């Protein structure tokens, strides 16, 4: 029965017996997603300046390919991780974090 | 200035009004709502910090969080 | 030495190899890019440096970052 089950969500549903705390959630929970949708359309934007200032192809499909076939070699080959393999990003974070002489901890979800 | 601490701005909510306090981005939760405490003249024990769908609490760290410049929080006194 | 400009041998290091490049310690770091994509044939555009765990640009000068003789650089093309 839906009212013994799960107690009804009497307090699965309002935390401390208060809406107003999962309205606040539910709020808090929607302006990261405004913020995201703004950085989501950032991307999209600079991508679209890219696509205007490079040439136009169809090539999608095969681009596809070419990312699932290089990212399946680079986890294999994550020890050697080539530098034209990596985007230029990856390649600067990398001389910065030895800049720092060991940028961060480097390990995530210290356990 | 290329300091690693870089300042940033939380606008935050309460059933008061909102209020933007600009803080420093490794800043903590505590150090933030002592900020808050002032503008709204309320203590540290009646407030309690809301973001990511989970409540920010001194224990909480605003970076921890993920909470950089031009961000929203919703402060809950009660 | 320190008195009037002197000219300073600073190591460049890139993805290819790295140069040492003789310019005087009140070169900029636009100055010292040209003499970079020079000798590597490539482009300011595409050339950034990296120093102090900061990528350095024309916008700032190599003796304001504490670039000398003998220092060295990250050269990083895109």
């Amino acid at each position: 029965m839906l009212g013994l089950g799960a107690s009804d969500f009497e307090f699965g549903v309002d935390p401390s017996a208060d809406p107003e705390l999962a309205l606040a959630l539910r709020v808090s929970m929607e302006e990261q997603r405004q913020r995201q949708e703004e950085e989501a359309r950032r991307a999209a934007a600079a991508s679209a300046a890219e696509a205007g200032i490079a040439t136009t192809g169809t090539e999608d499909s095969d681009d596809a390919l070419l990312k699932m076939t290089i990212s399946q070699q680079e986890f294999g080959r994550t020890g050697l991780p080539d530098l034209s393999s990596m985007t230029e990003e990856e390649q600067i974070a990398y001389a910065m974090q030895m800049s720092l002489q060991g940028a961060e901890f480097g390990q995530a979800e210290s356990a | 200035a290329p300091a690693e601490p870089k300042i940033i701005k939380v606008t935050v909510k309460t059933p008061k009004e909102k209020e933007e306090f600009a803080v420093p981005e490794n800043s903590s939760v505590q150090q933030f709502k002592e900020a808050i405490s002032k503008r709204f003249k309320s203590q540290t024990d009646q407030l309690v910090l809301i973001f990511a769908g989970k409540i920010l609490k001194d224990q909480d760290t605003l970076i921890q969080h993920g909470i950089h410049d031009g961000l929203t929080v919703h402060l809950v006194i009660k």
